[PDB]
Formats: structure tokens, C-alpha cells, sequence
RNA sequence: CGCGGGGUGGAGCAGCCUGGUAGCUCGUCGGGCUCAUAACCCGAAGAUCGUCGGUUCAAAUCCGGCCCCCGCAACCA
RNA sequence: CGUAAAGCGCACGCAGGCGGUUUGUUAAGUCAGAUGUGAAAUCCCCGGGCUCAACCUGGGAACUGCAUCUGAUACUGGCAA
């Protein structure tokens, strides 16, 4: 909903990476530097925040699919349970490449994850021989880890909430290609350029992803309650 | 000076009537116009680009019937003119007094409106003109002299024009056999299947 | 009402380890004769398969022409790698006075007045792109008088 | 039979002219939606373009045959 | 003009080319106007005469130049600080 500094400031948002690794592009929104690591300057992030936060909610009141995309160690299972609690749709395990380009490939193997998943329901995994009912069954474990957060999805989304925007490069591009904005937590060593709505602040920390998807999962939540 | 050969051939190879026949009969009924002439005639022509420009200057070129220099004059004194090339290089053709008395329509064909003029039975503004390119001008007056007021040919082809779309630039009466050329015509009043600007790139390569 | 306009086919070879590999390259333009154009280049085993590849990926990626009554806005110079493209208003009658290239992707983007000259390589691909990015980078009164602050009577 | 027109998912319609793309509306299946239905949304399925042929790198499109449909067509004591 | 032809082996330096900023002045370059001249024909525009055309012809435009006179002083040049 509504974030401020001090929030901001206690989950560790104003830290970056250390200087040698900046990308100059991010220096407007750099404070200073401190010990050798960057800064970044609060007095951007909020409004910029907001500002995201404003258009996330339009979106989801126009019945927009949100892809949350996070792929990193720090903020996978953070975005899996943003996307639950908020009725929208995620990606954290290592993104497909082609998964919005290559969408018709893309759903041809979610077809097929979704008959799996009913035969293993039904049973159809007893007649064939064992070897059979485990093959089978590690190939529904890898589909589910891969597009288990999009099967429902049916279509190319309306936005990408991308955490970082360094890691998730492939995902922004992609969506810059389609014409899907995206709306990126953006830190001192990444570039903004493929991002519509930047967000800067330290990707990180579980404390500060968790803070700007308990933000985003609400605003959305609100949006769809409107 | 002039093409002496068969008529329903130029038309096959166009693909398109040029009007070379009075128009009693068909002229799908007269030739098989869906066929290009000779031997290798119902192979499908793959035309290049150079190939739809030639096209379409011959059939121009055969609808007036202009052999190429004289058709050649006439796009540099449409070039030199003010406005459109390509409008000025049709009004020219237009203002043929081949083309205009076949208009107003004291002949079957092009070619019997060409015989008419060259044998003296045409007169402009009161005298007799022999000439088939002679441009008209404006406000001028084509008369049938009396000595061939009376040829059947002039009869019948004045009843095979009430059938065709009498143009609006001129006046005619049938009574006196004289009419009158009031003003150019536009692009607007001639057929638009043809496509001018493929003869004014051609003949600016 | 997309006209579409196939420009060059052209076999390239890959020479395997058993011999030549020969497939086909078809160079495609398309274009709603009103302001819109793009191009497509598509290879294949067959000249079929690669002309329908190309024409399916110059659909997509069409862009958008500023066109002034079927001329062009003033003089505009396109450049890319090795093929220098220059283009100019011309007023109506003239034709689409264009080279080889040139001349497919004018038609078909409803520029009908344009004196055109390319300097420099002809190649078919580099000169469609060279043409595309000169009728891309060519700006109306309108957005100029908006970009400067003035109206287009202030800009004339 | 004569002349003209027509045939594209179950239905109703574009696409044909300029040869390269099966679109639009309803309907069907499944889900959401609704307590449920309805309304709404999202998917999924559904035509080989009447058929037989030719044209041509390439045909719903161009050409012909057959099939049907429709209008007109001179004939009822 | 790195590798396709093409940076002298390197440097100093006369002639030559180019010249930070301010004020004043001059008016050379520059610009504006005016005048003289730039033969006629030819090219171009609007007309006219040969039945049309070629051709001939009336008027105009043009001849992008040069010279002189009168002005402007932004910039370049000169001179002065
Ligand atoms: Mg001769
Ligand atoms: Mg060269
Ligand atoms: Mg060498
Ligand atoms: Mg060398
Ligand atoms: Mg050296
Ligand atoms: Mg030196
Ligand atoms: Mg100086
Ligand atoms: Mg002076
Ligand atoms: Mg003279
Ligand atoms: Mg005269
Ligand atoms: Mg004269
Ligand atoms: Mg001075």
C-alpha cells in the first residue's frame, strides 16, 4: 500500500553493491559512497515507488495478468507467495528463454504438463512398468518447477514485476520485444534501460524483496477487490 | 508509317480490348482474348518490372495507334508543359483528330476515323484538314464536308456510338454531322485502367 | 490491404562434410500503401517456404512513415553499412523515380512523388534497410513545431 | 435447358478484385465467474474454402469441368 | 588513407595557409540598391503564321559576368589601443 523511508531504510534498501561494479547509467539515483559501496538515494525510491505501485493498481483493476518474475536464491519462494496471496501468476526457477517470444512452443509443453498432471491423478501411471511411472513422474517434477507458475496464465501478460532487473535480463528484453511494460527492483549495478517503471533499491536482501512484494501483492489485491 | 497487321493480335497480347474492332460482335465471340498470340500462347506470363512498364506504353502506344516517335514527342512536350506529366501526356493523346472524331463518332474504329481525316472528309472550323495528329483546340468546331455526308460508314458508326458512353467534353449533333471540342478532358473522364505513371518512369530510366 | 512485394531470392550453400547444402533467401517487403512499411527476410530449403517465412516476419515488425500527400517531408539521407540512400520531394506527377531496391519499398509505403539515388553498394538487403531507416528518421511540421515550442505557422 | 449470381469451422457473415495472412458474430467443451443459473471473462475445440481438375515458387483468390442453390426465362388445359 | 591502393623513418623550419578575447576606426572581402554594358541568332515563357509538325516569327525572360556610383558594418581583412 504505503511505504516510507524508515521502512525502507530498516530492511536495507539504501544499500548497493560496491563502487568498482556500478553501471554509470544508475548514478542519478546514488547518494553516496560508504566504505566503498554505493548508496542509493531514498528520495528517489519512494516517489518512484509510489509511482509503480499507482500503475500496478490501474492494471489490476483493468483485469491485467501480472507476471512476478524472480529467479534468485534470495527472492523465489518471496515471489511464489506474492503471486499466490494476490491471484496472479509467477516464474521463479530459471527463466525459459522464449517463454513470451516463443509462446506457441511455450504452451505446447504447458498442454502437456497438464495431461500428466491429470493421468498421475487418475492413475494411468500403475499400468505401464515402473521404470515408466518414474520417469514420467520426474518429468511432471520438472515441468512444474519450470511453468508451474504460468500454467493458468493462458496468454501473454499484461506486466512483469521483474526483481532484478541485472539477473532477469533475457525476461526484460523479451518483454520489450512483445511491448509488455515492466516494472523492475532495479539495484546500483544493473541497467534501467529496458525498464518502463525503475525502481531503485538493494534486490538482495529477503528483507527488502519482501518488503516491495508485500507493497505490490497488496496494491494488486486492492486493485482486483476495486 | 502505320501498323498494318492484324488487330485482335495487339489485343491478346494485352490482355485487354483496345477497341480495334467497330464493336457489331464481341470480341471474345471474334478471338480468344483470355490467350496471348502464338504458339507458346497459353503459357502465363511472368512479367518483371521492366516487363509491366513496356506493357503498359504499348497499350497506350495501340490504342491511339502512335508508333514510338511520335509517342516519344509527345511525352517531352507533356514533360515541358506545366502541372501532371502523365494527365498532359493523355490530353495530348486525347486531342488527336483521330481520337476526336472517333469520340464524337464519325467512325466505327480509330483506324476508319484515321482514313475519314487523311481522305479529306473532315473539316475544322471550316476547312479541310488532311492531317490525323492535328491537335483541336478548345471551343473548335469538327465538321463532316457535304461531298461525304452521305457514306453509310459515317451512318452506321454514328449508331454504334449512341451504344458506348458518349463523352462529356464534347458536343455533337448527328443532324449537321459537326461537333464541337469544348474543353480538355480530365483524368477523371478517360478509362483509368491505364496507369500513366508507368510511362512516365519508363521513359525517365 | 497489405500490398506485399518480394524483392530478391537469392541460394546460398553451407558445404558439408558430404558436399553442398544449398537453401534459398527471399528479401520481402510489405506495406498498407498509406504510411506503414517493413520487410522481411526469411530463409529455407525451398523458395515456397522462405518467400512465406519472409513475408510472415515483415507483417510483424512494420513501422511507421510520417508520408506527406504521397510525398515525402523534405530531403532525407539513409545510411546503412555499406549502401548510402538519398531521398527528395518531388511534386505530384513526377513518379517514384527510385533505383531497384528502392523502388519495391517506396510503392508499397504510398510514397507516389520521390527522386531517389542510392551512392555507394547496391546490395538488396543493406539498401532496403538503408531506405526504411531514411523514410524512419524524417520528421512532419507538426512534431517539429511540437519539439521546438511553436506552431507550424510559427515554423512554416 | 437458356442467361445471370452463389457455395469458408454447427449457424450467420469478411476475406476474393491486387496470388503469399483462414478474420468477424453466434454456437460447442472445460474452467473462473454465480449458492447455482443467468450475465461476464479467459482459454480450448471446431472449415479445407462445394467437388474434380489445370495455371504458377506458391491458389479461398486466377481458368475450366461436374455438383448443387438462387434470380431471371419463353409454356399450360 | 589500422588490415582492402594510400601517413613522408623522425624532427626543425623559410615562403604559404590558418588565428583567443575587448574597444575604437577603416570599408578591402561581404551584402543591398541604382546605372552602364553583357551584339543578333540559339536555349526558356506567352503568342502568331505555314492544312499539322519540323520550320519561320512578335514580345519577354535569361545571359549566373564585368565596371562605376550610393549605402549597411554582423563576420573576415587592415590600422590603433
Ligand atoms: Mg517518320
Ligand atoms: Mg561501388
Ligand atoms: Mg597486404
Ligand atoms: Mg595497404
Ligand atoms: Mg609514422
Ligand atoms: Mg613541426
Ligand atoms: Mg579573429
Ligand atoms: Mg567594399
Ligand atoms: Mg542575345
Ligand atoms: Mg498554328
Ligand atoms: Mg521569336
Ligand atoms: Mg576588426
Amino acid at each position: 500500500a504505503t511505504v516510507s523511508m524508515r521502512d525502507m531504510l530498516k530492511a536495507g534498501v539504501h544499500f548497493g553493491h560496491q563502487t568498482r561494479y556500478w553501471n554509470p547509467k544508475m548514478k542519478p539515483f546514488i547518494f553516496g559512497a560508504r566504505n566503498k559501496v554505493h548508496i542509493i538515494n531514498l528520495e528517489k525510491t519512494v516517489p518512484m515507488f509510489n509511482e509503480a505501485l499507482a500503475e500496478l493498481n490501474k492494471i489490476a483493476s483493468r483485469k491485467g495478468k501480472i507476471l512476478f518474475v524472480g529467479t534468485k536464491r534470495a527472492a523465489s519462494e518471496a515471489v511464489k507467495d506474492a503471486a499466490l496471496s494476490c491471484d496472479q501468476f509467477f516464474v521463479n526457477h530459471r527463466w525459459l528463454g522464449g517463454m513470451l517470444t516463443n509462446w506457441k512452443t511455450v504452451r505446447q509443453s504447458i498442454k502437456r504438463l497438464k495431461d500428466l498432471e491429470t493421468q498421475s491423478q487418475d492413475g494411468t501411471f500403475d499400468k505401464l512398468t515402473k521404470k515408466e511411472a518414474l520417469m514420467r513422474t520426474r518429468e511432471l517434477e520438472k515441468l512444474e518447477n519450470s511453468l508451474g507458475g504460468i500454467k493458468d496464465m493462458g496468454g501473454l501478460p499484461d506486466a512483469l514485476f521483474v526483481i532484478d532487473a541485472d539477473h532477469e535480463h533475457i525476461a526484460i528484453k523479451e518483454a520489450n520485444n512483445l511491448g509488455i511494460p515492466v516494472f523492475a527492483i532495479v539495484d546500483t549495478n544493473s541497467d534501467p534501460d529496458g525498464v518502463d517503471f525503475v525502481i531503485p533499491g538493494n534486490d538482495d536482501a529477503i528483507r527488502a524483496v519482501t518488503l516491495y512484494l508485500g507493497a505490490v501483492a497488496a496494491t494488486v489485491r486492492e486493485g482486483r477487490s476495486q | 508509317a502505320r501498323y498494318l497487321g492484324p488487330k485482335l493480335k495487339l489485343s491478346r497480347r494485352e490482355g485487354t480490348d483496345l477497341f480495334l474492332k467497330s464493336g457489331v460482335r464481341a470480341i471474345d465471340t471474334k478471338c480468344k482474348i483470355e490467350q496471348a498470340p502464338g504458339q507458346h500462347g497459353a503459357r502465363k506470363p511472368r512479367l518483371s518490372d521492366y516487363g509491366v512498364q513496356l506493357r503498359e506504353k504499348q497499350k497506350v502506344r495501340r490504342i491511339y495507334g502512335v508508333l514510338e516517335r511520335q509517342f516519344r514527342n509527345y511525352y517531352k512536350e507533356a514533360a515541358r508543359l506545366k502541372g501532371n506529366t502523365g494527365e498532359n501526356l493523355l490530353a495530348l493523346l486525347e486531342g488527336r483528330l483521330d481520337n476526336v472524331v472517333y469520340r464524337m463518332g464519325f467512325g466505327a474504329t480509330r483506324a476508319e476515323a484515321r482514313q475519314l481525316v487523311s481522305h479529306k472528309a473532315i473539316m475544322v472550323n471550316g476547312r479541310v484538314v488532311n492531317i490525323a495528329s492535328y491537335q483541336v483546340s478548345p471551343n473548335d468546331v469538327v465538321s463532316i464536308r457535304e461531298k461525304a455526308k452521305k457514306q453509310s460508314r459515317v451512318k452506321a458508326a454514328l449508331e454504334l456510338a449512341e451504344q458506348r458512353e458518349k463523352p462529356t467534353w464534347l458536343e455533337v449533333d448527328a443532324g449537321k454531322m459537326e461537333g464541337t471540342f469544348k474543353r480538355k478532358p480530365e483524368r477523371s473522364d478517360l478509362s483509368a485502367d491505364i496507369n500513366e505513371h508507368l510511362i512516365v518512369e519508363l521513359y525517365s530510366k | 490491404e497489405l500490398q506485399e512485394k518480394l524483392i530478391a531470392v537469392n541460394r546460398v550453400s553451407k558445404t558439408v562434410k558430404g558436399g553442398r547444402i544449398f537453401s534459398f533467401t527471399a528479401l520481402t517487403v510489405v506495406g498498407d500503401g498509406n504510411g506503414r512499411v517493413g520487410f522481411g527476410y526469411g530463409k529455407a530449403r525451398e523458395v515456397p517456404a522462405a518467400i512465406q517465412k519472409a513475408m510472415e516476419k515483415a507483417r510483424r515488425n512494420m513501422i511507421n512513415v510520417a508520408l506527406n500527400n504521397g510525398t515525402l517531408q523534405h530531403p532525407v539521407k539513409g545510411v546503412h553499412t555499406g549502401s548510402r540512400v538519398f531521398m527528395q520531394p518531388a511534386s505530384e506527377g513526377t513518379g517514384i523515380i527510385a533505383g531497384g531496391a528502392m523502388r519495391a519499398v517506396l510503392e508499397v509505403a504510398g510514397v507516389h512523388n520521390v527522386l531517389a539515388k542510392a551512392y555507394g553498394s547496391t546490395n538488396p538487403i543493406n539498401v532496403v534497410r538503408a531506405t526504411i531507416d531514411g523514410l524512419e528518421n524524417m520528421n512532419s511540421p507538426e512534431m517539429v513545431a511540437a519539439k521546438r515550442g511553436k506552431s507550424v505557422e510559427e515554423i512554416l
